[PDB]
Order: C-alpha cells, then structure tokens, then sequence
RNA sequence: AGCUCAACGAGAACAGAAAUCUCGUGUGGAACAGAAGGGUAAAAGCUCGUUUGAUUCUGAUUUCCAGUACGAAUACGAACC
RNA sequence: ACAAAGGGUGUUGGUCGAUUAAGACAGC
RNA sequence: UCAGGAUAGCUGGAGCUCGCGUGCGAGUUCUAUCGGGUAAAGCCAAUGAUUAGAGGCAUCGGGGGCGCAACGCCCUCGACCUAUUCUCAAACUUUAAAUAGGUAGGACGGUGCGGCUGCUUUGUUGAGCCGCACCACGGAAUCAAGAGCUCCAAGUGGGCC
RNA sequence: GGAUGCGAUCAUACCAGCACUAACGCACCGGAUCCCAUCAGAACUCCGAAGUUAAGCGUGCUUGGGCGAGAGUAGUACUAGGAUGGGUGACCCCCUGGGAAGUCCUCGUGUUGCAUCCC
RNA sequence: GCGGGGAUAGCUCAGUUGGGAGAGCGUCAGACUGAAGAUCUGAAGGUCGCGUGUUCGAUCCACGCUCACCGCACCA
C-alpha cells in the first residue's frame, strides 16, 4: 500500500536459482525446530504461502514459536531511533537452521575442561582466544633470489592480447 | 545377441482409420457409421484446434472422425486396403520410424455396398510397426526408451512388408 | 537540423538503446561496415592498422559515415579498389534524445534525435589490413580520417596477421605445422579435442600449441 | 511555488543523537501469540505441578 | 537442413530432475505429503505401510523417512509364503493379503504389541479396524500406494485388508474393497471374503476346466504340478493364515557370504591405458 | 485421478503454408482472466469425477506505519464440512 | 572566477629509421 | 492539506532506579556463520539487437547458358544447415566484486537425577515447565567523562552548499 | 562384486552413438472369467509362467556435447579511503586497502542409508 | 518546429477480413449511319513515393526517410 505493493522490487530477492527450480528436496520438510533455535530467512519463490516480507529475507532470527507447518522468528528491525524484537511466522520451506552458533557449545566443553586439568594441577589461566598477533624472529634458508625490474613500455600491450 | 531372436520378430501393433472432413453433421455421423461397420468399434470424433476461414472449420467443430484397431481385425483390415491398393506402396509411404501407411478413396472398395444417401467416403489407412518390449515407452512406471538397435526402422518395415504381403515397392 | 556534436559529446546517461521502450527512433547514417575486398582470403593480407580512439567520448554514426567514406576514398585512390579491406569496428547502438523547444522545462523528457556509439578509451575504431606495400598508405588513410573524428584518437600498427587473433609468427609457425584452417577472413587453430573420426588425415595432433 | 518533495538527510543524526536503543531482552518473554493448545496445556501442567 | 535441436545451449540450459523421477520409481508430491510431519511434534515419525508388487513377487515393509534415507522397522515379501504353504499365486489377491498379515503379525511382535492387539484370526470379508486398548494405541501406519491405480479390488487393498486383520491401524475407507459395488455404496462381505480366499481364481480355474481343458493346463500348470485344485484353495489359505499367526518371526538366513565377490562387470580404464589406446587410434590415423 | 504443452522432423486421398490422423524429439521456447515481474511439468497447465474452505467464532501477526485506522495477506485455536 | 580542434624550420630533451674516411649533404 | 495545524523525530527541565570497573553498554574492529544482483563481465550461454565472410544442401526462390519440355545438366544471387566473426542492453543475463546489511562469541551456562500435563507418541515416546546436586578464572580486541526508566513541555516541520 | 524395494544428495548422476553381463532378481512376456478400463486388454486392472535375454535396468568406451574441479585470464576490469595530485576538459597517475568474469589449457564422469536376495 | 490525412495508368480517383490491379477522362482502332453527331465495343496506358521488416503470399500490415495539403499557441 501507499505507493508499494507487498512483493515490490523484488525480482530478483524472491526469484529462484539457476537450474535450481521445480521440486523441493525433502531435507527441508525433514528438519526440527525448537525453540530458541537461530534460523536464517531465505524465501523459496515457488512457495507463496507464509511468505515473509522482504525485508526479513536475507535475515537470522530466533524461533519462538513452532506450529505445524510454520515456525514463529523474532527479527531485529531498526526503526529510526530504537530496535523493533519483530515476531512473525513463516513457513519452515522460507527458514534454514542457521550455523551462527556452531562452536560456541564446543568452545564451551573445551574451557570447561582446561580449566578443570588447570584447577587439578593447581594453576590459574584464561580461555579467551586471542586474535593474530606478531609472528616471532625466525631463520630462511638463502636460496636463489630472482630480480624483479619495472617492465618497459609498449603501447602495442595496452589492449588485453595486444593490438 | 542375434537378430534371430524371436523378441525381434516385428508385428502390426495397430491400424488406424482416419477420415477428416471439413464440414461436421449428417456427413460426419455417416461417416462414423461407416468407420464403425468396418471396424467393430466406436469410433473417437477430432475436433478442429483452430480457426481456418478458408477451410470453412471452426474450433472444437469435430471435423474428423478416426478408429484405431488392434489384432486379427486391424490385420483383415490391412489386408483389404492393399489388395485395393494392388499391393503396390511407395517408397516415401514409409516413415523414418517403422511406421507406415497410404489412403483410399473409395470405401466401397472395402466390401461395403454403396449408399447413395450416405454418399462415398475416403479413408486413410495407417499401419503402426513395433517389435515386443515397446511396453517399456507406454507403461506408466519406469517408463524408459526402447533401444535404438530394437526400434523398427524404415528398412525393417519395407523389408517387413515385402516379405510377409509380396509386395512391390516403387520409387517413383 | 542537427545541434552540433558539441552538445552530446561526452558520455553522461546510462545506455539508451533502441527497444520496445524506445519507439521511433531514426535508422543511422552509417548501413555499411565493411568495404574494400571483404572477400579476400586471409592469407593476402597480413598487414594491419588500427584507429584508435584516446578518449571516452559518443561519436556519432554521420562521424562514422564520413570517416568511413574519406578512408576509402583515398585508399581506393592511392593503393587501388582491391588492395585492402576496412573495417568499421564501432556500431553505434546509443539514442540521443532532443527537448525540443509544453513550455518550460515541464515534461522535458525528450524524443529520440539521433544514434552514436559510445567509444572507451583505447576502443579501436578503423581497421585496415592490407599487404606491406601499401602500410603507408593506410596509414595515412587513417590519419585522414582522423579529422572527422571528435576528440583524440592514435594510428597503432598491429603485430597481429590482418584481422586474426594471432601474431604474424605464430600465424606463420601454426600454418607450417598445418595447424591453420582458412575461414574466410577469420583463421582456425586446430587442437586435440572433438571426435578423432572428424579429423582429415594428418590434421589429428595429441597435444595442443 | 513549489517546495522540496523528500530527503533522509540529518535523519541518521537524529537517530543516532540518542540511539540507536536496543530494548533490554527479560529472562522471560511473553507468551502472547503463541501456540494455545500448548498454551493450555503448560498452564495445566503449571496448576497439577 | 534441419537445425539440431539438441545444441550446446540445450544442454546448457537443462536442470535433470530428482533421479528416482527420472527412473520414474517415486511421485515426490505424494511422498512429500506422505513423509511430512508436523514441526509441533517434533522427531515424531511417522510409519508408511509401503506395498510393491513386482511381476512375480509382492514387497511390503513399513518405512520411517530421515534424512540420511528411509529406515525399514519390519519387511515381509511374498516369496517367503512358501515356508507357511503357500507356493502358488504370490502375486494375487490372496497372496496380497498373506503378506499383509504376516508384515502386521511382525511389526506387531517387534514393538511387543502382538499379545494386546490380535485383530481377527479368521479373514472375514467385513471392513475391520482394531479396537484401542487401554494400556496403549494401536500401531499406526500410512498406506504408500506407490504409482500404481488405485481402482476397486486392487491387490494393495488386499495387502492393507490383510494388515488390519493382523492388527495394524491403517487409515482407510471401504470404498476400495474387492467386492464394493459401484452403483449400490456398500460393500460386499461375502465377495470380499472370496476374494481374500482366492475364490475367484477357483471359479476361473473351474470354469477354464470346463471350457477348455487345454488351456486350463497351460494357464495352471503350477497349481496342477504341486496339486491343488479349486476346491482345496479356501482350506490352503486357511491354514497359511494359521501358519502365520502361529510364528511371524522372520527366518534368518543360513548362507555364509562368499571370501571374495568375484567381478563380471567391466572396470573403468585407467588414464595410461585410455592414454595409450588414444594414442594407437592417432597413429592410425594420421598414418594413411 | 489421469495426461503433457509450444515447436520441429518423418509419413497418410481429397489436403496445399495452414483441416484430421501416426511415430520420434521436445526444460516449458505453451498455458495459467487482465499490466508487468516472479512461480509451476506424473503441475499451479489440459480432460474427467465429486463438491461449495467464496462456511461460523472471535483473538494474534505482517505489509502501510505514528509502529493509528482501512485494504490485503499470513500462522494458530475453537466448530461444521 | 574559462579556452578548444589544428599548426610553428622558436627552442629543449627522447624514440624508431637511412648515408658516411672502399670519403655523408650544398657549390664549384 | 501546499505561507497553516496536529502527529512522530530532534531539545530543555524535573527527576527516579542502580553502579565505581566485577560494567545488561558501543555510528569500531576480530573470529565464525548467512543474504544480495550493483560495478565489472558475457553473448564463442537464455531473451533482444547487430557486421562480415567460409564450407555444404533442396521434386518445393529470382536469373544466365546448354534445351520444345524433362523429378535434364553447369554457374550467379537469395534463402536454409554447419563451424566462425565485428559490435551492444536502465526496464537482458550464466557468472559476479569492492563498499555496505543480518546473526553469535556464557553467570538469563552446562551436566546428572526426580517431578507436572487435560499437549504429543504404538510406546512416562517426545515438547515445554518445575525441584535437588555439582561444576562454571568471567570465556575475542579496544573503549566504556557509567547504565536503565519515567513525566511535563518549547522551538522546528520554506532550507541551502 | 552386484541386483531388487524404499530413499538422501539432485548431471562427476544428463544427452548421443557403440560393446558386454555368471546366479537370484528386475523385466520383457501369455490370456481377459472375475474386479477394473478404454474408440482401442495400446494404457490401466485382474489371472498366470509357455518363451526370451532382443529390449528395459546395470556396467564399460568415445582425442563426443554437457556438467564439476583446477590453472590462467590477472593483480587485469572494477572498487572503499587520500591528496592545495596531473590535465582546458574528457579522463588519468600515485598513496593506504579489497579484488572479479568469457576465450584458451588440464583433470574427473558419481558418492551413499536401511531391508531382502545371489555370488 | 509539432499533430493529422495523402502519395496508384498521360490526368482525376476506388480498393483491400492482406491471394483482383480496377473505374471516369485522354489516344488509337472497330461497330452503327445515305454521311455525320451521339452511342457501343476492343486495345494501350501501373518501380501502387523510396529503403527495410512480418507473412506461404504485401498496394494493403509495421518501422525509417522523401514530396506536397490542413490545424497549431492565454493574462501581462
Ligand atoms: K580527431
Ligand atoms: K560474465
Ligand atoms: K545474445
Ligand atoms: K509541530
Ligand atoms: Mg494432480
Ligand atoms: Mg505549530
Ligand atoms: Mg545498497
Ligand atoms: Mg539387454
Ligand atoms: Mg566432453
């Protein structure tokens, strides 16, 4: 409404991929949803019913309901000055199981067990991970080094393959 | 593997009786008539696809009627058409597919006694070629090609029904 | 009739090409894009030269035209009618639009004026293979109709054999190995792919150049 | 006399001037629009607990 | 000439459907709608009583779908009947229901439910459904017809009539029955039962021995080899169902695998083999 | 539930560029009321059978958006089909 | 708070060519 | 309704609830995960547009010659097929960036037992929730002149570079 | 080492042309009283086991097409940020960063879950 | 400079659901008459403006150009 009809521009957002159309593989149907589960908003063009709008495709949200043939997502929206915790329903064919949270739980298990042997042979340390830093002093064999000079120009090598 | 196996020997599947005429009513049912006392079979009515002003139809006119026969009929029937047509068929008559056929302008030819309120009536005669194991491209479930060697090619059928009729084949 | 070419010039809209969106548009000056022997094989002229254009600009098609036009001219008066083969390399594809002057600047979208071809930097414009007796006079052929051009264009001679994708040496060396099928002006190397059963005796080759 | 038609400028500065807020998340969340057939039967389990 | 439709462009442009869709085995719609299960049950499955019948022999198996692949809790076929008595006719009617029985009889002692649901012991021809217990719910099942026409007195509705009697709940209606009459909405008892009897290949037996001795050898000459007649029909698959209900229990096989699986197919060239041969065919040619 | 469209190739008296019929190929190049864009092939297209979920009750959500209303749409719940 | 296409045997650097101590170009 | 008004946003005043680096935070990065069809590119990929030649083909194109004609013969230009080729797209596109967009990185966690249901399952099978026991060095960087909540109300709603 | 039934992935799996397969199977295949179905027992449905591996299914080959991966295209095109940078302009160099896509070339032509059966 | 209709025999015009080139003047010849006038008959007369495209087939349908005709647009 109001100069924009619900499915505006979206030509290509809601379009399905190349060689990738007909029948929907029965993985998607096979999935479980639970709730507080992140899911990723990915529109099927060939299912029009619990379509969501567009703006939530191409989004991560967490469920919050689950019904039999759709689940309900809660979406961050910004709105101005503030965050809209959006609820909406959308039919399991438009949501994927998002992998946003793959390692967390294994992270988890693995501090809780240094920090146990740690505490076992009475010692204190962190778990955090830290990000790259320098690279130590270290020795490179020589070996044969090749000189690199500015290459002369020549017009007839301006166009790619040549003239 | 030889061409000796009796899974290759080649048989009419079926005989298909075509009679297409512009105007659709009396002469059509007569017609219909006709094709139904010479076959055994109701036969199916063809309604036009689209309009042609110059032929005179319309859409979904029903301006032909047609029979499709099977066995000892469908052969009976073959039989008079080339002894109508003096067993004599053009080599063009035969398909790239195993399949072939010609026309006959007269159904009184066939062993029908003419009928002046019905009038005189063409018909197309065309004689579909397969060998066993067609099954595997009509049946619903696993439905597959027949291999290429197996299908009925122009050769076989001129071959076929050189054999099985003595006919002559000409050029032309 | 026609504004000067100053006032489309430069490049400015997005591609406006003639569709069915773009009704009425007016056919161009320039129909031919070939002239001189087009016919002739590909092994008689080797030689080639380029106009090339310097700038980012729309030339427009009666520029196309009368280049073509000045080029042949004088290429048929000093090396002969069947001593070459020029070829226009820009088609122009562009529609130039005109406001014609309902008042103001209301509504001001305007009506297809004219065609032109938008030429990037470096974009060949002119082609001309010949034989090398007759470098000198392409070259200035196409220094002639440098003239009718708008804005900077450079004459580059080619080290490709006339109108091929190959270089004069590997042309000659791919043809010594009988690696070369003649396709009217275009030439065709020959690999080691495709049925070998499509392949004339001695023309199959293991490996590739 | 005509007048300007639309523009976002200054709109993300006065966006930003307090925001952007984000609502604090509860350890509980409302259960409004959810499933009532599990509705009511958490509510019978929560009454016979 | 005639332009090649089959072009580089063609082929480019193709998508290949689901290969079981291809191999025209699976209608994925009606599998789909089958398998799918409601996300507010969870890891729920749900059971579908999956019923093939080949030229010679009838499979029926109840399936749960996954995502690795479909999973078979219980599997009966119709060449096994032979251990109960029955070695004739494994692709009717009778046989249909035999093996829906005995599929029934089996998941049943599998999940340790035979003792509370039992069904009939005698076939009946009267629409059945097991009666709920107190202590639990009768097994469910979904009927996977397949590709196959569902038409009245088809061979599936036997098998599934022959489950419901071995205790299975199987949504149905009766409108598909051996026996139900098209211009009256009822169903024949007695003409279903003769059908689950095979009484209607005894009376084509005597009517085919009457007719034409001939040819009643010809179409029977594995009943006339292991010597039953047309009367002895109802009393055979009787006592197959007794056989049946009395041990359900699949038979594992005896055979031991062999050591080694010897190879009769082809093995795919290697490179320096394709290499050489390529290499031969090239000298060839080029020397000529 | 069954079937597969446009188009092309090869054949059949009138019949030919175009009537009906046979086989083969055929990723949709057809059709799906309308503008256009998406979407659909044992279907969402064509044919047939049975039908009135174009039904009743209020709430929730999305789009518009002030996170008001209307229009439209979506997912559940409670009934009858 | 502008300048273009075309030009210069003004002058200053570079690039590719041609002739030359079996003697380069102009005048005798 | 278009020189106006209300409405939300931006602002002041009043505070209140807490806190002192153990931080319910951030117009910033890192790590891991998602979506995209613009720039570019492509036509030797669909749709559309467009130049040129090369090799073949017809009982079914316009001509010339040999001929009363010929489903007779030889050539030219046209259609057609094959492999190439010049040049193109805001309302074309297989492919496809940069920048930017979304989510997550614990004290609102994990594990092991027991319990509730009228929901769910063939099945105390699951789904939520509730009790007890144990563990949990604060779980990426940097910063954090702190964080959250509420009430009343002004001016503004011609902009321009 | 396979086949069959049900599948997952949905071309490395497709298309075309050739060659091959022990056993069980899968098939082709013989009929139309019954249930069922049409103009047509072709299809569908039902009842069978005379014959055949001819076809289907399966496997293998093609300097095949397609498809998938790599190399290269190429640090090229494009692009975020900077300049009291060059230039009349069009455009462009440089500095701190990111970084594609045809052609051409090489390789490969499915992997797998449950159950029954043969070897 | 725009918006319309038009371009066809020596001259004036019709025509199209696309498959015919046609009328009235002009010229020539014949018929008729005792001779004429008038009349009738037959003949000739067409790049259907030019170049493209759609079609099996174009004067016709679509596109771009060329030549003539008609109508254009207030307060100061
Ligand atoms: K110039
Ligand atoms: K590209
Ligand atoms: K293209
Ligand atoms: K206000
Ligand atoms: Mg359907
Ligand atoms: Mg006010
Ligand atoms: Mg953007
Ligand atoms: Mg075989
Ligand atoms: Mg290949």
């Amino acid at each position: 409404p109001a100069g924009h009809g619900l499915r505006s521009r979206t030509r290509d957002s809601f379009s399905r991929a190349f060689r990738k159309k007909g029948t929907i593989p029965l993985s998607t149907y096979l999935r479980i949803f639970k709730i507080g589960d992140y899911v990723d908003i990915k529109v099927n063009g060939a299912i029009h019913k619990g379509m969501p709008h567009k703006f939530y495709h191409g989004r991560t949200g967490r469920v919050w309901n689950v019904t039999k043939r759709a689940v309900g997502v809660e979406v961050n929206k910004q709105v101005r000055n503030k965050i809209l915790r959006k609820r909406i329903h959308v039919r399991i064919e438009h949501v994927q199981l998002s992998r946003c949270t793959e390692e967390v739980k294994e992270r988890m298990k693995k501090n809780d067990q240094l920090k146990a042997e740690a505490k076992a042979r009475g010692e204190v340390i962190s778990t955090k991970r830290q990000p790259v830093g320098p690279k130590p002093g270290f020795m490179v064999e020589g070996a044969t080094l090749e000189t690199v000079t500015p290459i002369p120009y020549d017009v007839v090598n301006d166009l790619k393959g040549g003239y | 593997k030889k061409l000796s196996n009796p899974m290759r020997e080649i048989k009419v599947q079926k005989l298909v009786l075509n009679i297409s005429v512009g105007e659709s009513g009396d002469r059509l049912t007569r017609a219909a008539k006709v094709l139904e006392q010479l076959s055994g079979q109701s036969p199916v009515f063809s309604k036009a696809r689209y309009t042609v002003r110059s032929f005179g139809i319309r859409r979904n006119e029903k301006i032909a009627c047609y029979v499709t026969v099977r066995g000892e009929k469908a052969m009976q029937l073959l039989e008079s058409g080339l002894k109508v047509k003096e067993y004599e068929l053009l080599r063009r008559n035969f398909s790239e597919t195993g399949c072939f056929g010609f026309g006959i302008q007269e159904h009184i030819d066939l062993g029908i006694k003419y009928d002046p309120s019905t009038g005189i009536y063409g018909m197309d005669f065309y004689v579909v070629l397969e060998r066993p194991g067609y099954r595997v491209a009509r049946r619903r479930r696993c439905k597959a090609r027949v291999g290429i060697q197996h299908r009925v090619t122009k050769d076989d059928a001129m071959k076929w029904f050189q054999v099985k009729y003595e006919g002559v084949i000409l050029n032309k | 009739g026609r504004r000067p070419a100053r006032c489309y010039r430069q490049i400015k809209n997005k591609p406006y090409p003639k569709s069915r969106f773009c009704r009425g548009v007016p056919d161009p000056k320039i129909r031919i894009y070939d002239v001189g022997m087009k016919k002739k094989g590909v092994d008689e002229f080797p030689f080639c030269v380029h106009l090339v254009s310097w700038e980012k600009e729309n030339v427009s098609s009666e520029a196309l035209e009368a280049a073509r036009i000045a080029c042949n001219k004088y290429m048929t008066k000093s090396a002969g009618k069947d001593a070459f083969h020029l070829r226009v390399r820009v088609h122009p594809f562009h529609v130039l639009r005109i406001n014609k002057m309902q008042t103001g600047m209301r509504g001001a979208f305007g009506k297809p004026q004219g065609v032109c071809a938008r030429v990037a930097i470096g974009q060949v414009l002119l082609s001309v293979r010949c034989k090398d007796g007759n470098a000198n006079h392409a070259q200035e052929a196409l220094r002639r109709a440098k003239f009718k051009f708008p804005g900077r264009q450079k004459i580059i001679v080619s080290r490709k054999w006339g109108f091929t994708k190959f270089s004069r040496t590997d042309y000659l060396k791919y043809k010594s190995e009988n690696r070369i099928i003649p396709d009217g002006v275009n030439a065709k190397l020959l690999g080691c792919h495709g049925r070998l059963a499509a392949r004339q005796p001695g023309r199959a080759f293991l490996e590739a150049v | 006399a005509k007048s300007k038609n639309h523009t976002a400028h200054n709109q993300s500065y006065k966006a930003h001037r307090n925001g952007i807020k984000k609502p604090r998340k509860h350890r509980h969340s409302s259960t409004k629009g959810m499933d009532p057939k599990f509705l009511r039967n958490q509510r019978y389990a929560r009454k016979h607990n | 000439f005639i332009k090649v439709q089959k072009t580089r462009a063609y082929f480019k442009r193709f998508q290949v459907k689901f290969k079981r869709r291809r191999e025209g085995k699976t209608d994925y719609r009606a599998r789909n709608r089958l398998i799918n299960q409601d996300k507010n049950k969870y890891n729920t499955p749900k059971y579908r009583f999956v019923v093939r019948f080949t030229n010679k022999d009838i499979i029926a198996q109840i399936v749960s779908a996954s995502i690795a692949g479909d999973m078979i809790l219980a599997s009966a076929y119709a060449r096994e009947l032979p251990q109960y008595g029955l070695k004739v006719g494994l692709t009717n009617y009778a046989a249909a229901y035999c093996t829906g029985l005995l599929l029934a009889r089996r998941v049943l002692k599998k999940l340790e439910m035979d003792e509370e649901y039992q069904g009939n012991p005698e076939a009946s021809g009267e629409d059945y459904s097991v009666e709920p217990a107190e202590s639990r719910r009768p097994f469910r099942a979904l009927l996977d017809v397949g590709l196959i026409r569902t038409t009245t007195g088809n061979r599936v509705f036997g098998a599934l009539k022959g489950a419901l009697d071995g205790g299975l709940d199987i949504p149905h209606s009766e409108k598909r029955f051996a026996g139900f009459s098209k211009d009256s909405k009822q169903l024949d008892a007695d003409v279903h039962r003769k059908y689950i009897y095979g009484g209607h290949v005894a009376t084509y037996m005597k009517t085919l021995t009457e007719d034409e001795p001939e040819k009643y050898q010809s179409h029977f000459s594995e009943y006339i080899k292991q010597g039953l007649e047309a009367d002895d029909l109802e009393e055979m698959y009787k006592k197959v169902h007794a056989a049946i209900r009395a041990d359900p229990s699949p038979k594992k096989s005896e055979k031991q695998p062999p050591k080694q699986h010897k190879r009769y197919n082809l093995k795919k060239l290697t490179y320096e083999e394709r290499k050489a041969k390529l290499i031969e065919r090239l000298n060839a040619l080029n020397s000529a």
